[PDB]
């Protein structure tokens, strides 16, 4: 129990999107952007009012009405473009098997024993399943097809004896979980992930690109930088001797990886995390005065193995996706 | 230099901590004294000791003045087992350095992790009027001045201060390393024709607080090199835990011209790659290695090669650093045993490293090539514990010219900076960072060996050869456009007294 | 048997940086680079909510995230493949001591290493040393999560071609894989001829092609150093950039894998005198076992007579022989205190 150096690396590994303007030669240019100086109103709160009750003295009626400039970083669709194409790549592996530092070996055995009885006993369907559908509906386009006509995804998987697979006029056709089930090859393209986590040194590797019919000189948004002046700072890069907006490394795996509906209330999906994060609520679930974080359950691994050893679906299978779903993407578990 | 006027900085207790322990100068005191050494006696076991100044007071703190060295064995590596207590022998050009030039009164203690609180009494510095030195010189008479603390504190009896008399009369003289065994760097070198000698360069922490405390104002030229742990490497490591800076040049490389224009026995080897080298070669600066590292190598390819020729003869040699990179690694051991049962890491060490190109120009005596088949196999792969090679597309251009102006345009690699060094009295470090910053593409290697002992001989040596105790030499390395060729081709010499690579 | 005061013997391989090109589809090769990176991550940690089992944290204040700062490398966008270049030099200095302050120790271990290589050839040990070269363990982690690599080498000294290994995952699996292409043979055997003459030498210079998908990760050795900068990288200044280079202690250590004989033996291990691993932490062959090398080496004078007779046990005495080797071709300082 916390053997005081334990650790686990990645099983799912994405990359940079990259984003291009096509137009109607089909010719493809990279997508810019640049900064802009820009005039607000003195639209705070701290300003006018104090701390705790009554508006200052010195905001007077000609002081609220001067406007402060401010810097954007700004970027949008040329007008005459077609559409955009955004092009990344996701790599399944088979890295959760068995931990990568642990210092005693008798919890080791044990931890290699629970990833083979979950195995075995309960499928790797509904998980990969739970991550194939984030990545053929654009889940990691994040606020971008909001406000947009139709966007369409396109799959190059590895290793694969056949065609490209297409997913088209995803707002309209593919709306529920049934609608990727009656698709030609998709379970074809899951049973590939599966084998990628059930092999010794397995692997799969997908390559995907999605257009987006943005219209008339519409907004693009990329992700930004931790800045510790300029507001709307992007991360870039250089492609063709340019510079070109990414949209994340990671924020592409945080986008993939949001599958956790199964904690208390029960709403929506979030972010797999030791204990359950929400980022619109700033507050969390899965908190350490609920037994429900990583490691309350991870301090339960053997009455696991000997209940997955003769299983209903109340909390137990759930606590247990979630253990596993926090060992494909895991780290440091150690306290020192 | 910090009298009574000025004694009081009204910040905190600091003050008294940093002048006891030695990197910077001293306060002076005239009849103040009980405001230090009624602190002093509760250092170990403010008006409290009246008493009980009497108890740990047989031999414990009297002690350590035998412990107390003026050179550190300890410094990079603390199990070493001495203790040095001796300046030096000899005296040097002036554009050199040593321990010599700068006043020896800044030794301590580095024995123990647990007596690290009875260094007091007996290690500090007192500035009377001058002539600065410790305290354990200066109080070997029978009258002396400022005992009003012996008269007034009753404390202190009259029945050991005799035994301190006694116990101190002869100590400068002590050096007693043994290397059966520990882990004391020993290195060898031809001081005579025929009959090398195993010497063993050690470092002076006052040097190191010399080349220490001015480079604060200059954070350009900082280079933090934090150290074992500081438990047992000594109180002057305590003194400035942590920072332990060092020199280093403060810009970065450039882009020279190796040549504006287009003896004999010219042998030439270009594209050396070293990786892994080391860069903190002497204690005080970080940059380009040692040319004791060169020459060692140019004398192991001699060496090595006069199997048949045995009339090669070297000799002299030209060094042109065509590419250097420098920066911090660190250097992984391997678990080594503790001593009793238990299997792990030893101390954690903080290290520079570095990648160097360059080219060699030999000047030999034999007359011609040897062969392209025994010459690679006749060459080292090591150069200051670093891995130097050579690419095997890249064995054409070794040859056996007969003049230095056509070695020149077969270098297929074209860019200089030749070396030499820099013949200007430079007697401390102020007139080093004065000298400095004009070019600033500037060097600060190691130049040789100061020694300290006859030498003599005794059992555990390197090869039966005999052991001097010797420390290094600071001097500064310049480079060259590039004509005539006696401003390079460096040769090391023997002035009985110190042993200097210089350009013939 | 008693080991002398100080001994100790200069290393036999010796390796350089792997560094890194990448080349464009006009087949033109720049060096890679890398940047740093702030990120932002969660409340991750159990020091952050627990102190011994217990509790000391409120549920918004582990809903904060922190920043952190870590190099990135990757493949850039519209790239052919990476090209590695490395290079390797066997010698013959496993039979000279560097250091010995007797004269028994020193004419036993030479006699020693002469019947050893009259009864034992050195086909073991070099064809263990060579297949780490050929398939690319000098690459960790990098060989993973790509679509194929293949390695040539120019040895030397040689008359011929370059020798070259492709698609290394598909159908270089094993030893026989090895054994049956054009010249395995004449490669063994040069670095034969290397350990057994006096004063030899066989270099090797290796360039690996690796195929990794796009905007891939590229996963260089880090810095050893006891604000907020995690993940460090070695780094090195080639043709006016600052580039990294996968190690120079570290691919020595991925050609001398191959310790295989200790009391369970699972996988290989990285040869050294107590039986080191790292992942999984324990030290196996452990020195109260009799199976470290001081002990092997204290046991070497009954070595000297068994190889005078005819069948050696070939289990329990040749396993001892070929590790004894390998830490006499790893390195000295076996100054027992």
């Amino acid at each position: 129990k916390l053997p005081t150096n334990l650790a686990y690396e990645r099983s799912i590994d994405p990359s940079d999107v990259c984003f291009f303007v096509v137009w109607p030669d089909d010719r493809k240019t990279p997508l810019t952007y640049n900064s802009r100086t820009l005039l607000g109103q003195m639209e705070a709160a701290s300003l006018a009012y104090d701390v705790s009750g009554q508006p200052i003295k010195s905001a007077t009626a000609e002081a609220l009405a001067q406007g402060n400039p401010h810097q954007v970083d700004f970027c949008h669709v040329p007008y005459g473009a077609s559409h955009i194409e955004c092009s990344f790549s996701v790599s399944f592996s088979s890295e959760l098997r068995q931990p990568y530092k642990c210092n005693s070996s008798k919890v080791k055995q044990t931890l290699v024993q629970l990833v083979e009885l979950y195995e075995t006993k309960i499928g790797w369907t509904e998980l990969a399943t739970r991550y194939l559908m984030n990545i053929c509906n654009g889940k990691w386009l994040w606020k971008n097809t909001r406000k947009a006509y139709c966007w369409n995804i396109v799959l190059t998987p590895w290793p694969w004896n056949g065609e490209k697979v297409g997913f088209e006029d995803i707002r309209t056709n593919y709306t529920s979980r049934q609608d990727f089930k009656n698709n030609k090859n998709w379970s074809a393209i899951v049973e590939m992930i599966k084998t990628a986590f059930s092999s010794t040194d397995g692997l799969a590797i997908f390559e995907v690109r999605a257009t987006l019919h943005l219209p008339t000189n519409a907004m693009v948004r990329p992700s930004q930088v931790f800045t510790e002046q300029n507001s709307r700072v992007f991360q870039s890069t250089t492609i063709d001797g340019e510079r070109s907006p990414i949209l994340g490394a990671f924020k592409t795996g945080a986008a993939i990886a949001t599958i956790d509906d199964w904690y208390p209330e029960a709403t929506e999906p979030l972010r797999v995390g030791r204990f359950g994060v929400h980022r619109e609520d700033v507050t969390c679930y899965r908190h350490p005065s609920t037994g429900k974080d990583f490691f309350s359950i991870l301090q339960q691994a053997e009455h696991y193995i000997e209940v997955l050893s003769a299983t209903p679906a109340q909390e137990t299978i759930n606590d247990m996706h979630f253990l596993m779903a926090n060992l494909i993407k895991g780290g440091m578990f150690q306290h020192k | 230099l910090k009298e009574l006027i000025a004694s009081n900085p009204d910040d905190l207790t600091t003050e008294l901590k940093r002048a006891f322990r030695p990197l910077t100068p001293h306060i002076a005191i005239d009849g103040n004294e009980l405001d230090a050494l009624t602190i002093l006696v509760n250092l170990t076991d403010a008006k409290c000791k009246q008493k009980l100044r009497d108890e740990k007071w047989w031999a414990s703190c009297i002690n350590c003045v035998n412990y107390r060295q003026s050179h550190n064995p300890k410094f990079p590596d603390i199990r070493s087992e001495g203790v040095i207590r001796t300046q030096a022998l000899g005296e040097l050009p002036s554009f050199l350095l040593s321990s010599s030039k700068i006043p020896p009164y800044h030794w301590s203690y580095s024995h123990d992790s647990k007596y690290v609180n009875k260094s007091a009494f007996l290690t500090n510095e007192f500035c009377w009027d001058g002539e600065i030195s410790c305290l354990g010189e200066l109080l070997k008479d029978a009258d002396h001045p400022l005992w009003n603390t012996l008269k007034k504190l009753g404390c202190s009896q009259k029945t050991c201060k005799a035994m301190a008399k006694q116990l101190a009369d002869i100590t400068l003289t002590t050096i007693n390393v043994t290397l059966a065994p520990n882990y004391l760097t020993q290195i060898s070198l031809p001081d005579s024709d025929t009959s090398y000698i195993s010497l063993s360069p050690v470092a002076s922490l006052s040097m190191q607080s010399h080349f220490h405390q001015r480079l604060q104002d200059e954070n350009r030229h900082s280079a933090i090199t934090r150290f074992s742990r500081t438990t047992n490497m000594g109180v002057t490591a305590m003194t400035c835990g942590g920072a332990f800076r060092m020199l280093k040049s403060g810009a970065k490389f450039s882009s020279p011209p190796h040549h504006r224009l287009n003896n004999g026995s010219f042998l030439v080897l270009p594209n050396i790659r070293v990786c892994g080298a080391t860069a903190l070669s002497s204690p005080v600066t970080v940059g380009i290695p040692s040319l004791t590292a060169f020459f060692g190598f140019v004398h192991a390819f001699e060496r090595n090669i006069n199997r048949t020729t045995s009339s090669f003869r070297v000799e002299s040699f030209a060094i042109c650093v065509h590419q250097l990179h420098v920066e911090k690694r660190g250097l992984t051991a391997e678990f080594v045993e503790k001593g009793d049962g238990t299997i792990s890491a030893p101390a954690t060490r903080d290290d520079w490293q570095c990648d160097v190109v360059f080219s060699l120009i030999l000047n030999t005596n034999f007359a011609q090539h040897i062969d392209q088949d025994t010459l690679v196999t006749s060459l080292p792969k090591r150069l200051a514990r670093g891995s130097a090679k050579i690419a095997i597309d890249d064995f054409k251009h070794i040859n056996s010219f007969s003049t230095l102006e056509t070695a020149i345009e077969s270098l297929p690699i074209e860019a200089g900076r030749w070396l030499s060094l820099y013949a200007q009295s430079n007697n401390n470090l102020s007139d080093l960072l004065a000298a400095m910053t004009e070019d600033h593409q500037l060097m600060a290697s190691c130049v040789g060996y100061h020694l300290l002992e006859e030498p003599k001989d005794k059992p555990n040596s390197l090869r039966g050869y005999k052991h001097a105790i010797a420390e290094c030499i600071i001097g500064l390395i310049n480079s060259i456009t590039f004509t005539d060729p006696n401003t390079i081709f460096w040769s090391l010499k023997n002035y009985q007294n110190y042993l200097v690579v210089q350009p013939r």
